[PDB]
RNA sequence: GCUUCUAGUGAGAAAACAACUGCCCGUACCGUAAACCGACACAGGUAGUCGAGGAGAGUAUCCUAAGGUGAGCGAGCGAAC
RNA sequence: GGUAUGAGUAGCGAAAGACAGGUGAGAAUCCUGUCCACCGUAUGACUAAGGUUUCCUGGGGAAGGCUCGUCCGCCCAGGGUUAGUCGGGACCUAAGCCGAGGCCGAUAGGCGUAGGCGAUGGACAACAGGUUGAUAUUCCUGUACCAGUUGUUUUUGUUUG
RNA sequence: GGAGCUGUAAGUAAGCUAUGAUCCAGAGAUUUCCGAAUGGGGGAACCCAAUAUCUUUUAUAGGAUAUUACUUUUCAGUGAAUACAUAGCUGAUUAGAGGUAGACGCAGAGAACUGAAACAUCUUAGUACCUGCAGGAAGAGAAAGAAAAUUCGAUUCCCUGAGUAGCGGCGAGCGAAACGGGAAGAGCCCAAACCAACAAGCUUGUUGGGGUUGUAGGACUCCGAUAUGGUAGUCUGUUAGUAUAGUUGAAGGAUUUGGAAAAUUCCGCUAAAGAGGGUGAAAGCCCCGUAGACGAAAUGCUGACAACACCUAGGAGGAUCCUGAGUACGGCGGAACACGAGAAAUUCCGUCGGAAUCCGCGGGGACCAUCCCGCAAGGCUAAAUACUCCCUAGUGACCGAUAGUGAACCAGUACCGUGAGGGAAAGGUGAAAAGCACCCCGGAAGGGGAGUGAAAUAGAUCCUGAAACCGUGUGCCUACAACAAGUCAAAGCUCGUUAAUGAGUGAUGGCGUGCCUUUUGUAGAAUGAACCGGCGAGUUACGAUUGCAUGCGAGGUUAAGU
């Protein structure tokens, strides 16, 4: 996927739009990904899970990987992705300002 | 792994093999019983076993 | 086959563990091994003397989960008496 | 299979005692059946063995022994048919 | 394919049960007890076939059970079948079958010799008791037998053996 | 290839991964048992051996690996009746043995219903079925041909000839071919004479040379050139391309609505890319892509190039020799030719008879003569043609779950059957599980709250949710009435509309025997339908013909094919 775990981006749609967060997971099968504080779901647990309250959690759920543009991390500002050569190792090279990563 | 096996020789190879089949049974003994914690390890002693004799037949 | 895959593993049940009180020992088996060639695998895999060796063939069983069914696998087995003076396993 | 006979084969034989070796498959359970053949936990069908006592020719018959069973809708009422 | 009508009707599959106590949310229907009743050349005890897990133990009550159900040959989870001597193979052949070459025939194939396969028959060495929830001539105890192996001692034979 | 991964499938558990995992493609290793199966046996997936070597045990028992079917080919060795031999026998060597793609090809064998308005000829058909052999194609093929415009110059296939010539209980029907136009094109080797060598009993075999045909060729005898051209040769390399993984790949933000924007409005931009898919609704500019550019360690496949191999002589002479025999052909009996024995040529099969040979032989639809065209009884041969189980990329005025494959779903399954064999049903929560914590009644099931959600009357039997059918509420009517049950007239009561000389119900009065099919005639005591829903019947292709229409018009028009 053009988002990677670690990696920082902005919610483009959705609920959460304007929203930025890690990528706490990905899932590349799916198209999908996690980012943090985005698309949390309260989830009615029962407490079969050493939560001896069982309780309602606030999870992340995943979003389509198509609702994240990666932050320009020297700029702050979202941007496409584009894959230019460097040192010989293929980096992903921020489309609107020229940056790596 | 593969390196290493290809540094011994046939004999340490033929070696290799039989302790690794001896710790295979005990693994088997130890997971009948409740005594293996590290079940991965069954699969990584099969493995090793299986490239010392796609070693020993490409020799 | 080799001697050290003869032998499968123990058979731990309340019948099996009764008979270890009377030093005989239950295995799971190689299908197709013959109780002579178990008695030399025991012996070689455990130093112990055998005295007498039952064989008995385990035909698969029925089973089903949800809408799927089957059966499980054959197995083979094999309780293992050793002689008196002689080592015990100890599994 | 076994027992004999030579032809052949032969350097060793046998006895006693001691120790030891002996593989594979089946071996649960039902089986005059609710678990077999009859679409059914179906008044049918299913080879062989054992199959007791009194009276009796008897394995007939009636009642019983060992043993097994009360059988997978019931409660009333006590009309016609 | 769905759903009516007939209908809440026919039927609920050859027979004895009763009560007490228990279990349980719930019991004519499960358990226990007592008496009663039924089979008894059997409705008992074995076993071949056939079935193929239905066996045992612990749970369950949706469906299945012609009612009910706490129960079940049902469901779930675990377990259970131990043999030199039993039956079969490593023995034998019958009917029949297969069939090297072979004989015959548009093709395909048909038949058939040697040789085999093939029991329902022949041959063949252990029994009594005990033991488990579930296996036992299989496990165990006692006491045996059959084939063979290694060694010890004892006899006698080494090629007119 | 570059960050996650340990399949469907979660879950826990235990692990792997920047020393590059998972994943992707090429090449290898492993590949139990059954199955042609093939050491022997056998009720497939089992059992039981021999021989050699190794291993286990003191040893027997036990284990491992290898070899061992049958027939064929060749060689060797043994070796019968039986003298030499031969057969047999043992070993080695060599090659088959089965399966498919339910297709396409060739060949053997070969129906019937059916049509003929019956039916034996005929037709269905040389079809279905069975069997053999194949090959990627097969078959055919290099004139004993087609012809008689005078000529053409192997075969195959397409158009046309033509529903013509013909065949035919001259019925029903069957039905060419050549010429003409196209696709594609390619030609070659033997036998014999003769020569040489060898072996054998002057010939009589083996080998090599020689030779290959019809305006006759060749042998042979003369001279004369050892050139020049060609190829339907080979895991011969080299090279390029190509298939099998991939890399790169432009351009949008706000605003309004909404749970969500891609919708909307506003201004922008990109385009060798406005194919398509996905994304919380409908996106050229968010994602995957697309146009374009680019990429191969490995293994195939193809094309060249090189190598190597294999073929390739001109002219003049006829004295003699050769040019496919039990063959051609004939009688008889069958068959194939569109051609059914017919006047029946041509081709073939069985049976019997049986030629000539260059001054020869065959054909030109009985047959003869003449003329013309060819040269059988030997073989091989690419392309144009047929088909698609599979693989890759796509397409559709094709289907959209009663359709579309029988099978969208764990289907050739469940299930039925002794067996061959028959053969189903069954897709959809939501954007995301966020799949309803907790509470309450209940043994549970199931509900009621509380929550999640945009929505749960989206709660898993989950989108929509028709009808039959079942029920609850009640506006009007109904216990003196004989009623296909409606219709027309009509009080009363209850309601208020797509506002219309309105709606529902209806005492009472008049009139009135369902629908369909089939019949002279049916309410029919003839037929069919339990009800509701879905599915379910004049179509397509090639031809004939007529009407209408358009184009052109004494002209009109192309077919195959490119
Ligand atoms: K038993
Ligand atoms: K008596
Ligand atoms: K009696
Ligand atoms: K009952
Ligand atoms: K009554
Ligand atoms: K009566
Ligand atoms: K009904
Ligand atoms: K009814
Ligand atoms: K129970
Ligand atoms: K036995
Ligand atoms: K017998
Ligand atoms: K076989
Ligand atoms: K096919
Ligand atoms: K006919
Ligand atoms: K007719
Ligand atoms: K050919
Ligand atoms: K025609
Ligand atoms: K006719
Ligand atoms: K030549
Ligand atoms: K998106
Ligand atoms: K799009
Ligand atoms: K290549
Ligand atoms: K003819
Ligand atoms: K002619
Ligand atoms: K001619
Ligand atoms: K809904
Ligand atoms: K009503
Ligand atoms: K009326
Ligand atoms: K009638
Ligand atoms: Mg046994
Ligand atoms: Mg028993
Ligand atoms: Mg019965
Ligand atoms: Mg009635
Ligand atoms: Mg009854
Ligand atoms: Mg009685
Ligand atoms: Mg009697
Ligand atoms: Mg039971
Ligand atoms: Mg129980
Ligand atoms: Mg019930
Ligand atoms: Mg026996
Ligand atoms: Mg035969
Ligand atoms: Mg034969
Ligand atoms: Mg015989
Ligand atoms: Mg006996
Ligand atoms: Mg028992
Ligand atoms: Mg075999
Ligand atoms: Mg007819
Ligand atoms: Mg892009
Ligand atoms: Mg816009
Ligand atoms: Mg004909
Ligand atoms: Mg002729
Ligand atoms: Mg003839
Ligand atoms: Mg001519
Ligand atoms: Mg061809
Ligand atoms: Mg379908
Ligand atoms: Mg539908
Ligand atoms: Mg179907
Ligand atoms: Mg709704
Ligand atoms: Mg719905
Ligand atoms: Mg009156
Ligand atoms: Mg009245
Ligand atoms: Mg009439
Ligand atoms: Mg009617
Ligand atoms: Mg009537
Ligand atoms: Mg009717």
């Amino acid at each position: 996927m053009f988002v990677k775990k670690g990696d920082k981006v902005k919610v483009i749609t959705g609920k959460d739009k304007n929203k930025e967060g890690v990528v706490l997971a990905a899932f590349p099968k799916q198209d999908k990904v996690i980012v943090e504080g985005v698309n949390v779901v309260k989830k009615h647990q029962k407490p079969n899970q050493a939560a001896p309250q069982g309780g309602i959690l606030e999870v992340e759920a995943p979003i389509h990987v198509s609702n994240v543009m990666v932050i320009d991390p020297s700029n702050g500002e979202a941007t496409k992705v584009a894959f230019k050569e460097v040192d010989g190792k293929k980096v992903r090279v921020s489309k609107k300002t020229g940056e790596v990563l | 792994k593969v390196k290493e096996i290809r540094e011994l020789t046939t004999a340490e190879m033929l070696d290799k093999e039989k302790q690794l089949k001896e710790e295979l049974f005990n693994l088997r003994f130890q997971l009948a019983t409740g005594q293996l914690e590290n079940t991965a390890r069954i699969k990584e002693v099969r493995q090793s076993i299986a490239r010392i004799k796609t070693v020993l037949r490409e020799q | 086959m080799e001697l050290l895959d003869v032998i499968k593993r123990p058979v731990i049940t309340e019948k099996s563990m009764l008979a270890m009180d009377e030093k005989k020992y239950t295995f799971e088996v190689d299908t197709r091994a013959n109780k002579t060639l178990v008695k030399q695998a025991v012996e070689s895999a455990f130093d112990v003397k055998v005295a007498n060796v039952n064989i008995l063939n385990v035909r698969p069983k029925f089973k089903r989960m949800g809408k799927y069914a089957g059966y499980t696998k054959k197995r083979r087995k094999a309780i293992v008496t050793l002689t008196e003076d002689s080592k015990e396993i100890q599994l």
